[PDB]
């Protein structure tokens, strides 16, 4: 769980820095995105 | 910068294109998509 969330926030902080990617996707293809981008730099959960 | 690349598949992942009404009014009508008009 402490990692999940570690993860989460790094992913939120992330998300907030481009916020081209947020535009672009809050628009199936975008899960083979995000397993493109960062599939393994985030744990499985 | 690599992440332009994936975002730029994730994009051309989706023949004819086809829009959607968003809003209409008054005899207008706003489209998104059709990014080819």
């Amino acid at each position: 769980l402490t990692n999940l969330a570690d993860e989460l926030a790094s992913v939120a902080k992330l998300l907030l820095s481009e916020t081209a990617l947020n535009k672009h996707l809050a628009e199936a293809p975008k899960v083979r995105l995000l397993e493109r981008l960062l599939s393994d730099k985030v744990s499985a959960t | 910068a690599d992440i332009e690349g994936a975002i730029e598949d994730y994009v051309s992942s989706f023949r004819e294109e086809i829009g959607t009404v968003i809003d209409a009014g008054d005899g207008i009508a706003h489209v998104e998509g059709l990014p080819s008009v």
